[PDB]
């Protein structure tokens, strides 16, 4: 990844008066990506997690018939 | 939070 | 929840209202979300695999609750 959760908190963009986009409306939609990236972090993690339950889950089933 | 990071 | 909200297709698509008082550059804006997209494209593959261990294991649960 290029990025981290902490690049884009810290990002600045140069303002302008000459139709540059409304701020709140970027800021609140980098929000919602600063949270994926929380995830994407995690991400691999949580797969190994789930393959391991996945792995549990299906020995138990095969066990019961 | 960068929505709430000025005023 | 651990699966993405958005997708690389989302942030493409994101188009941003416009103002005459102090705004973005929208260069900026679009040139650092490319590399977003970018950072996007590479997970996709991996969180298609969370959101399916997710769904498969909840319907283990289901089966198992039955037995």
């Amino acid at each position: 990844l290029k990025l981290s959760a902490k690049d884009i908190y810290e990002k600045d963009f140069e303002k302008t008066m000459a139709r540059g986009y409304r701020r709140e409306e970027v800021d609140a939609f980098l929000d919602d990506i600063i949270a994926d990236y929380q995830k994407m972090a995690d991400m691999n993690n949580e797969v190994v997690k789930l393959s391991e339950e996945n792995h549990k889950l299906k020995k138990e089933l095969e066990e019961l018939r | 939070n960068r929505l709430f990071r000025k005023r």
